RNA sequence: CGAGUAUUGCAAUUAUUGGUCGCGCAACGAGGAAUGUCUCGUAGGCGCAGCUCAUCAAACUGUGCCGAUUACGUCCCUGCC
RNA sequence: AUUCCGUCAACGGACGAGAUCCAAGCUGCCCAGUAGGUGCCGGGAUUGCAGUCCCUCCGGCGGGGAUUUUUUCCCCAACGGUGGUCGUCAUCCUUCUUUUUACAGGCCCCUUCUCUGCGGGAUUCCUUGCUUUUCGCGCAAGGUGAGAUUUUGGGCAACAGCAGGUCUGUGAUGCUCCUCAAUGUUCUGGGCGACACGCGCACUACAAUGUCAGUGAGAACAAGAGU
């Protein structure tokens, strides 16, 4: 058989449902928000505004792996290091509104799903999408073989 | 038979005093229908202590750290509850904590 | 912060180490590690 | 990249709404100048109005400058947040500001003064020529060896 | 130093002395043995032990070594 | 099937342009470099590692903020590649060569006697040539890219680049003669 | 209970080295793959230790080698100490499966050209870490001495 | 540099031509250079000072989109060129 | 140039007192004007290596005694 | 560093700490004469436990993740038997 | 190695050094489990058709064509096996079901990774290499060899010695002070944290070797609910 989101790339694939996201106006920004910290740790923050379909993404990412991930766990995969100043090199702090965001919308976009109301676990839908777009994005690669085999 | 599962959990002080305990009174126990599935043992937690000696004033401001380890065996039984009863009737030593729980 | 430890041992808020409900003087504590069972570790 | 060939798009340094734009920049901190504190970018506030490196500050079009200085002044006309506003409670309006410019100096002068002058050690720490806290407070200070010296003989 | 120390020469040797003959060459047997005509306390000592045993045999197989005789 | 560089260079097809050098260095064919494997405090042991490994390592250090091997060899596998493509060069054919090149085969011994420093004429060692060698040229390969963002990419192929040909320009070849020059000079 | 084109048997092996840690099966069913998380090997993509591996297949052919499928799980850091381990692991998946699934010959061979190319099948990087040494709160050096 | 300080006991380095602009000669020079060197890297671009490798190795991906250079490795970054055939 | 080539053939020691330079009794390979082989000749090394080992050998007949 | 919000504490007013957004081009481009430690998954970097702890460490005492020259000698120097 | 031989006006002993001990690395159980370890256990599909499947690619026995006609090359049958164009030493889905309340495969089940208790194992054992002495106590290199060296990191550790330091523990204290219009004690409030500077450690930056925005399926080791 094949290639799932088990098997595939975000970044081809990420950057591509992202788009799936986007393209199609699925989910966007809420209303509270669109301007976006990195989270506390960090003002420049996301070059790419469309980071909360990239966490949208990625919260999906983990949610059909970690079936069940609350709230927490999304705080966590946030990550990072801070150089504070003249003081400590260590790690970094994320932004919960916007995580929650992404767990309101996520559901909403019916791709996450609050798995025992709590942490969440993937749509079967969701899934079976992600491998089809798996495929579609995979065969055409600015690379090296094989859409000359 | 309606079993128990009998934890009896031992967290000792010392390896040493515990699987003493465990094995006497399980043999004890045992004989007959106190029935076993073989003694698993939850990690050893240590406690660390290390301490600012001396009192120099002046001299090395060296430091020394004294440790206790802290030994935990489990056996669990699938047995009866008042030949339990029966055989625990042993009044056992110090630096052997000893728990009985009935779960299933 | 230094005013309310007061050593159980001692009184002090100097000299008392202090670790996991204890206060004793580190001395006192070096003189208690085998009753409790503390060994050298390093 | 692009093949552009262009010379009145390298552009440069221009000094504009009491403040200066360098060339080149990923865009944001030509626009985060002028100082004297916060002076206003907001980072947000331009990167808002539709800012970018997709011009830097060294392409340096009139038009996205007419564009800034229209956001910048009323940031949360632009719904540009407020929550955020270098300047929230004044006193004297007790208010918010988004402050720009020399207006900034002239609040800095009088502010400082009376926040100082009603005086505390903590007060004249900040204030006298200390940093804030450093609890040892001689060692700080360092190569910049005077923080200013006193003797009232 | 790969001395055999006193205590160990002195053991190695004095197996041989009490306990006549027997042995190997091999340090596994004599090993063994080791653990088995002593009441010692470490491994470690009786191996070494051992070691030499298999060694003074080794060159008492071939001589009655320095000092050495059955 | 002895091993190709990077997928894409035969060594075996390659042999070192030197008449002395040539045993000390290892050198068998491969895809990748460093692993795990205690030379160190034994004379001997260095030798095992061929050539590339030391390369591995080699090229950086911060006061704090390093340990990045990782790194280096992927960067280092394009240098090479675009220095194939330079040079037209097998990069064996061009390590082996620069190494060929680089490497300096006498040098001055200080022989101290009471805080005064004399010396006198060591003749180096194929090893020492090789330790040296390596050293060397990313010594010099450093050296540029280093400061005011010269460009790890530009330099290190820049250096090697000139270690093949034995380029005067290059801080390596320019410290091997150096102390050829330099032992030359001390008698 | 599967059955794989009607299937028959496995065998498993860890690996450990360092702090990290991969589990690995292997059997036989009707043609020729051997895969990492979840996926076929010459189809994976980390290049950075999957380069790593593969090695003795890839320069040289790898129908002495694909012969089999492993199926192999990860957990550990030492990411490269798992490496070393997940071929440690690998190479013991081979000679068990091979002890009674061939005859020793094939094993003795498989082995023997493994153990020539050999990225530590049997051996420990013993370490990763150190414990300290307090006082100067480090591993073999020390808080300057200040002199004088 | 407006710093005083910010320079050591024995480091010098002298600049570059390479910049963030639009020029006629650079874009096209850069269609000239970039078919000229056999092997065509970002880096060569820098080299002939009027654009740094990193813009000017968007010039060779934006050349090379356009076939002018042949992009080697089979993904981005560390990519590199030939002239093209 | 004047590689001459002479394999380390004897690490005869070290001698210094830096632990650096060691003796080496060199075999030459060819020697330029006689029957190759069977001149020996002792140049001190600088430490990595071995005996077996070919040295370029710069001051030939320069042979090397006390490292002092 | 400036308003601005949250938290500690009886009390911070010798800013307890955070937070926020602005905000900086201080010194500082890697540091002289000098100079400190160091020879194996380790130097070393890199990070994290653990406690001081109302509240607060760059300390403390660990943990990890990553990951190496030649030295292996020599006994000079500098020092101990 | 105060480690041994050996020599030897000592002889004999002792504590140190050995040595020990904790910790450390290898361990089809050689110890016993896991309802806080790991496994066929469920039920259903296989994702550019050039693939799972098939076999001149090769060779044996052949034929045609081209050919320097020599197993020269192409095409090609049968055979066999390689070979063949991504994938089925088997891939996927659905998690089978399903739970009177944050759970939602299967299990006859299967012990193997998991804690942690037992217990192994290296001896320079061996080979070879220094024919040392005549013998040697030894030593190197190489081997078996997870693991080779006083194996690992410690812990322990002699004897004297140092008005060190130790009034900042001490409910160890001389001698020697106050004892309440005390310097007791509480309370309050302060301070030790005050900046010309001289230092000692640390920490950080100065930077593409970097910075920024984002993206990465990275576990140590080890905490916590007092009466």
């Amino acid at each position: 058989k094949g290639a799932t989101l088990r098997d595939v790339h975000p970044w081809r694939w990420v950057k591509i449902c992202s788009q799936h996201f986007k393209q199609e106006g699925k989910m966007m920004v809420p209303n509270c928000a669109e301007i976006v910290k990195t989270s506390h740790g960090r003002e420049r923050a996301p070059q790419n505004p469309d980071w909360y379909y990239i966490r949208c993404a990625a919260v999906l990412r983990a949610v059909y792996l970690r079936p069940g991930v609350g709230y927490g766990g999304l705080s966590k995969r946030f990550s990072s290091k801070k150089n504070r100043g003249s003081r400590p090199e260590i790690t970094t702090r994320a932004s919960k509104g916007l995580l929650h965001w992404c767990c309101k919308s996520l559901t909403k976009l019916e791709l996450l799903e609050k798995c025992k109301g709590a942490g969440h676990r993937v749509t079967k839908l969701g899934r079976k999408v992600a491998d089809t777009i798996a495929f579609k994005i995979a065969l055409r690669k600015m690379g090296a073989e094989t859409k000359a085999k | 038979q309606e079993t128990q599962r009998v934890l009896v959990k031992m967290t000792s002080r010392n390896a040493k005093a515990v699987e003493n305990v465990m094995t006497e009174l399980l043999l004890h126990a045992r004989n007959e229908k106190v029935v076993l599935r073989g003694p698993v043992r939850l990690p050893t937690r240590t406690l660390k202590v290390t301490t600012r000696k001396t009192p120099c004033g002046n001299g090395t401001n060296t430091w020394d750290t004294y440790e206790l380890k802290i030994y935990k065996r489990l056996v669990e039984l699938r047995a009866p509850t008042e030949l339990v009863k029966k055989i625990t009737s042993f009044p056992i030593d110090a630096g052997v904590d000893v728990a009985i729980t009935i779960p299933h | 912060g230094k005013g309310s430890r007061h050593c159980v041992i001692c009184s002090n808020q100097k000299a008392v180490i202090r670790k996991y409900e204890l206060n004793v003087c580190r001395q006192c504590f070096r003189e208690n590690a085998a009753n409790i069972g503390f060994s050298k570790l390093r | 990249m692009s093949l552009t060939l262009q010379s009145e798009s390298f552009q440069h340094i221009v000094r504009l709404l009491n403040t200066n734009v360098e060339g080149k920049r990923k865009v944001p901190f030509a626009l985060r100048m002028v100082k004297g504190i916060g002076i206003r970018f907001a980072y947000m506030v331009c990167k808002k109005a539709g800012v970018d490196v997709e011009r830097r500050a060294g392409t340096l079009s009139p038009e996205e400058l007419e564009k800034i200085s229209e956001v910048i002044a009323d940031p949360a006309k632009f719904k540009i947040p407020e929550w955020f506003l270098n300047r929230q409670r004044d006193p004297k309006t007790g208010k918010t500001e988004h402050l720009t410019s020399s207006m900034v100096d002239t609040r800095l002068r009088e502010d400082l003064e009376r926040l100082r002058k009603i005086r505390a050690h903590r007060g004249v720490r900040h204030a006298y020529g200390l940093r804030v806290r450093g609890q040892h407070t001689c060692t700080s200070g360092r190569r910049g060896k005077t923080v200013g010296v006193s003797r009232t003989k | 130093g790969k001395i055999r120390t006193k205590t160990v020469k002195r053991a190695s040797k004095q197996i041989v002395e009490k306990y006549f003959s027997k042995l190997n060459k091999d340090f596994y047997q004599n090993k063994r043995i080791v653990m088995d005509v002593t009441i010692a306390r470490s491994k470690k000592l009786k191996n070494k032990i051992a070691g030499y045993a298999t060694h003074i045999m080794k060159r008492l197989a071939r001589g009655p070594v320095r000092g050495i005789s059955l | 099937k002895a091993p190709k560089l990077f997928n894409k260079w035969s060594y075996e097809n390659l042999q070192t342009t030197e008449i002395a050098l040539n045993d000390y260095i290892t050198r068998t064919p491969t895809y990748v470099p460093h692993s795990a494997g205690r030379w160190q405090k034994k004379r001997f042991r260095k030798a095992r590692i061929p050539i590339v490994e030391r390369l591995t390592n080699g090229l950086m250090f911060k006061g704090r903020g390093n340990g990045k091997k990782l790194q280096a060899v992927r960067l280092v596998r394009h240098t090479l590649e675009i220095i194939h493509l330079l040079t037209d060069q097998n990069p064996i054919q061009v390590v082996i060569d620069a190494v060929s090149k680089g490497a300096p085969r006498e040098d001055s011994t200080r022989v101290g006697a009471g805080g005064v420093v004399r010396r006198q004429a060591v003749d180096v060692s194929p090893m020492r040539r090789v330790n040296e060698a390596i050293y060397l040229m990313c010594k010099g390969a450093r050296e540029a890219a280093f400061r005011n963002l010269k460009t790890l990419p530009e330099c290190l192929a820049d250096e090697i680049v000139n270690a093949s040909k034995g380029s005067s320009n290059s801080y390596a070849i320019k410290k091997k003669d150096e102390v050829e020059r330099v032992a030359k000079a001390n008698r | 209970s599967g059955e794989k084109t009607h299937t028959l048997k496995q065998v498993q092996t860890f690996g450990k080295k360092k702090t990290a840690i991969a589990v690995a099966t292997v059997t036989k069913a009707p043609q020729c793959n051997i895969r990492i998380n979840g996926v076929p090997i010459s189809q994976i993509l980390p290049e950075t230790l999957r380069a790593k591996i593969m090695e003795a297949v890839k320069v040289v052919g790898a129908r002495y080698f694909s012969r089999l499928r492993v199926d192999v799980r990860v957990r550990g850091s030492g990411q490269v100490a798992q490496a070393y381990a997940v071929r440690q692991a690998i190479a013991k998946g081979i000679i068990a499966y091979y002890q009674k699934y061939h005859n020793e010959i094939e094993k003795a061979a498989l082995k023997d050209k493994y153990l020539e190319y050999d990225k530590f099948l049997l051996i420990a990087d013993p370490r990763r870490c150190e414990p300290k040494k307090w006082g100067r709160h480090s591993a073999r050096t020390r808080f300057t001495k200040s002199y004088r | 540099k407006k710093a005083a300080k910010k320079w050591s006991k024995g480091r010098t380095r002298e600049a570059l031509q390479n910049a963030v602009m639009f020029d006629k000669e650079t874009m096209d020079k850069l269609m000239k250079e970039v078919p000229k060197y056999k092997v065509i890297t970002p880096s060569i671009i820098s080299d002939r000072l009027k654009i740094s490798v990193a813009l000017a190795g968007k010039g060779l991906q934006h050349l090379c989109r356009q076939g002018l250079i042949r992009l080697v490795s089979c993904s981005s970054k560390f990519r590199v060129y030939t002239r093209a055939a | 140039d004047q590689a001459q080539v002479g394999v380390i053939i004897k690490v005869l020691g070290r001698t210094g007192s830096r632990g650096n330079v060691t003796q080496v009794r060199v075999r030459l390979m060819a020697e330029e004007g006689s029957p190759e082989a069977n001149r020996t000749i002792v140049r001190n090394v600088k430490g990595p290596c071995k005996e077996g080992d070919m040295l370029s050998l710069m001051e030939t007949e320069r042979e090397a005694r006390r490292l002092r």
